[PDB]
């Protein structure tokens, strides 16, 4: 099937890399206005790609924890944990370096993921 | 007037944009470990410099922290913050420090890891 000319095709997924900045929620929506969900990563192969095509630039990823509750993706499901989420916030972002937590207020870039059919 | 490799210059002040993430107090430290201090926006011109010196996806701590008592925003330089400069976006409770995005200034959890933004003469 493939993805459009703005999206990048990686395996069974299509990713969108932001150009301008937004808050976490302003982004959660955006992916949805393309029926997607803030680039939720699941395999170990995806991870590398993301950090790799993002480096020094920070992006949102849907993972979030609702007030002490527990980190949970955009779709539906509790986050297992094959990877740390340093920071101690409620919204996670991706740098080539790693992924940290934030209050999701800061206006930074994001990434969208959506099953490639 | 100058500073080592990778240190922009706007007037008598130098600026290292760290490179790794560290709890606010940690960076304020790291700056000191290089005879410098965490950013302290003297005035609008200094702001309208770090501001559009940050490419989207880039941000960092600064000499602005909450106070716990009065529960305000003050600079590590020991002078109250003023609406004549700007105004943090987010809760303004103790345990909260500031970080700057290319567009505005948000409020974050000091117990968190972010890249610093050090200055000095
Ligand atoms: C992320 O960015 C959003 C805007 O780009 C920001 O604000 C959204 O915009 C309006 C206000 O401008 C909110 O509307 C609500 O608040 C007004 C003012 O009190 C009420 O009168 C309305 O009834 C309404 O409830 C939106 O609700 C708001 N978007 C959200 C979060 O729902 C968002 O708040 C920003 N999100 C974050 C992370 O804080
Ligand atoms: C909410 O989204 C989650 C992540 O998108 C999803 O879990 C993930 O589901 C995929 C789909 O199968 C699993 O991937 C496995 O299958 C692919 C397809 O060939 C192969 O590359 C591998 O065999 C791979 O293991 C992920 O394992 C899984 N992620 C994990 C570890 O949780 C949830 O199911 C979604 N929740 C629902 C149902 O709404």
């Amino acid at each position: 099937v493939a993805c459009s000319g703005d999206w990048l095709g990686v395996r069974d997924k299509c990713f969108y890399f932001s150009d301008d900045t937004r808050n976490w929620t302003a982004s959660k929506i955006f992916c949805s206005l393309q029926k997607a969900e803030l680039a939720q990563i699941d395999t170990q192969e995806d991870m590398e790609f993301l950090k790799r095509y993002a480096g020094t630039d920070m992006h949102w990823i849907g993972l979030s924890r609702k007030q002490g509750d527990s980190w949970k993706w955009t779709n539906g499901t509790t986050f297992n944990g094959w990877f740390e989420i340093i920071g101690n916030g409620s919204f996670a972002f991706l740098s080539a370096d790693g992924v940290h937590s934030s209050r999701g207020f800061i206006d930074i870039k994001w990434i969208c993921s959506k099953p490639k059919y | 007037y100058l500073c080592p490799n990778d240190w922009l210059l706007n007037e008598g002040k130098c600026y290292w944009f760290s490179t790794s993430f560290k709890t606010w107090k940690e960076s304020q430290r790291d700056c000191t470990q290089l005879q410098a201090h965490l950013l302290v926006i003297q005035n609008l011109d200094e702001l309208e410099f770090i501001q559009n010196s940050l490419k989207p996806g880039h941000f960092g701590w600064i000499g602005l922290y909450v106070t716990f008592q009065g529960n305000l925003w003050m600079w590590i330089d020991e002078h109250f913050l003023v609406p004549e400069l700007f105004s943090v976006i987010g809760p303004t409770d103790d345990r909260s420090c500031a970080v700057i995005t290319g567009n505005w200034v948000y409020s974050e959890d000091c117990s968190s890891t972010f890249k610093g933004i050090c200055q000095r003469d």
